[PDB]
């Protein structure tokens, strides 16, 4: 989380690593639990929600063939309806929160297309290829 | 110090071209050339900032190019709203902007 | 889960994607929790079991080198003892539940062999290869 | 867990598979839960901790581009300060617990470097490569 | 319209072949040819459905082939249970089955 | 049966070489050759166990090599602590160690 989101997206592309480090869990020095009766259940819920959000993002990653990479390039072409902004307008004038706010309404269809396309290409075509 | 074509004319649906050239230290090699539509007595407008790159919202009928001794601004599918004065500038990432002598597109 | 399991396996091979989408979690519009005392613990158990089964399947996937793919081809040859049925008998006459019922008794040994083979090939042989 | 840690590291390199099998969960024949009031919460905590440690190790694996492999080779050169011991001294004279004890103090910096290096190479360089 | 060999004979452990041929519109190019063992007065049996593909449970000693003008059914390692009449059919995925004139394998 | 150079001498910062050779059944082909620094009247020291591989903690200025008829032990950057007797041995993974006749490094 060390990265500053006030920098342009091309600047946070370098800082992705520390943010991906803090996502999994805190840096080492995990928590001693005396298991208070009728207490600590909120703590178990907190840990479960942490692993739940991590797993949601890793589910999206694994469905996209990027299960091992932080940056992965996809064969999905960009819809101009999503944004007519250029490369130097996005990566040099916008910040990550701004861009995600602009793309939020289409993010769902983007996820669905990205999962369908990246999966079909790497499964059906590669299957038919090694078939011969 | 940056000189352009004195004046130029066109017609409907055509494509008028304007030049922008100067000495080696002003307009040569790879110094970025920008093109502004600047109606006289009003506010300017960024038409083309990088040599081959436009401003957002600009109609795609505007194009730019840069040779080794002159940069060219082309306006295709001419419409009555293009009848203004156009100006060019030479700049780098830290060097200041050096405007041009302007060119009035007639029709 | 949208896919119909009454279709042949060659037909559900196309529908794999929607079923893999519904597995992770429901489609967005996650659950507000007022944390009723002595209640909701069944809900936490439900969420934990969901992530547990998802993780079981992803464990099998990652042990098989397929951690990023939905379809992956393996170098495990098919034992005729598992089933003497042909390709056009399996993929054109059987449905997925039928085939899994037929293969259920061998599934364990299949998992073990598949984990041993796909791992040895992609680790020991590739290690010895880049050794020279 | 079947593997014996009293053998050299070159010997346990062969036995990695059974240990990786037992890590996920026990072999099949999962647990019927009658949900005793104010009880069994320790069991839910146990299951959550199991999935938590599994996910910690898989987080380290996925950050390292090895999300699908048991053995993966990295482009991180070995620091002689970590250990001046040779190949035949490590893999033929030391056991895995001994070596991890020797490397424990540097393990954190090793993880950080390994995540930064393996990620930069497989993301920034590969991104610039397909750029042209 | 589909004609076969009139009759044919063999011996123990041999391999008897039967032909199935007709006009271009019946048995030519890539129209699937099926082969049924059909004892007279009883129920048939699917021996070979696709040109080079057998039915499940069939002994592997039965083989099929298709040329550009005739399809052939070969029975290897002949056994007394093969002494029946065999028939062929021409079919596509939607076109109907057109049986043949049959062939009695003697021994 | 393993013979070395009788005696050898050197100076500061130099590199003295010692040989170790014998019959085909003792020192030929790929039978591992080890080199021990063995001061007279005290405890030995493993200098080089595998032909091209040293012992841990050994100064890197010690090197070993094996030809098809003789193995060589080289000591570079000679220091007064090297003035001892050195011995070689021929061994395989199960065959026993066969020491050599030794060589006294003078200076
Ligand atoms: C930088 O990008 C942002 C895109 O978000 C541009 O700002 C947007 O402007 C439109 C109207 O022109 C608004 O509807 C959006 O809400 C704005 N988004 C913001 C402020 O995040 C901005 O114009 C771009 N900069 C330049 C110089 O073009
Ligand atoms: C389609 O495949 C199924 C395989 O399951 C075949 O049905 C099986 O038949 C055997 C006996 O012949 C039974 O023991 C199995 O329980 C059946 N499995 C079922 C019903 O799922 C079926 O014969 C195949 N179809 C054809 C035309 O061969
Ligand atoms: C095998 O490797 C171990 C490395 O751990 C060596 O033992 C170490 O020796 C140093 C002192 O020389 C101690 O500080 C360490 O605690 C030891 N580690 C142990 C015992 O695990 C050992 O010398 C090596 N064997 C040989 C023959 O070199
Ligand atoms: C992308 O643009 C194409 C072009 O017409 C359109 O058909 C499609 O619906 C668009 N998809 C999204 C998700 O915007
Ligand atoms: C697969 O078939 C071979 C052939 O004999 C046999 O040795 C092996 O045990 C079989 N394995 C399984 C899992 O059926
Ligand atoms: C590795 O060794 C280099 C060599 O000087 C040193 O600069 C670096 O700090 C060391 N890193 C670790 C993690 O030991």
């Amino acid at each position: 989380f060390l990265g500053a989101a006030g920098s342009t997206m091309g600047a946070a592309s370098m800082t992705l690593t520390v943010q991906a480090r803090n996502l999994l869990s805190g840096i080492v020095q995990q928590q001693h639990l005396l298991q208070d009766t009728h207490w600590g259940i909120k703590q178990l819920q907190a840990r479960v929600l942490a692993v739940e959000h991590y797993l949601k993002d890793q589910k999206f990653l694994g469905l996209w063939g990027c299960s091992g990479k932080i940056i992965c390039c996809t064969a999905v072409p960009w819809n101009s309806t999503w944004s007519n902004k250029s490369y130097e307008e996005i990566w040099n004038n916008m910040t990550w929160i701004e861009w995600e706010r602009e793309i939020s309404n289409y993010t769902s269809q983007i996820y669905e297309i990205l999962t369908e396309s990246q999966n079909q290409q790497d499964r059906n075509e590669k299957d038919l290829l090694e078939l011969d | 110090v940056l000189t352009q074509s004195a004046s130029v004319s066109g017609s409907l649906g055509q494509s008028v071209t304007i030049s922008c050239t100067g000495p080696n230290s002003v307009c040569c090699s790879h110094k970025s050339i920008s093109w502004y539509q600047w109606p006289p007595g009003r506010a300017p407008t960024l038409i083309i900032y990088e040599d081959n790159e436009r401003a957002p919202g600009i109609s795609p009928r505007f194009s730019g190019y840069k040779s080794y001794w002159s940069a060219y601004l082309t306006i295709s599918d001419l419409r009555p709203e293009d009848e203004t004065t156009y100006y060019c500038c030479s700049y780098t990432h830290n060097s200041g902007c050096v405007f041009g002598t302007g060119t009035k597109v007639s029709v």
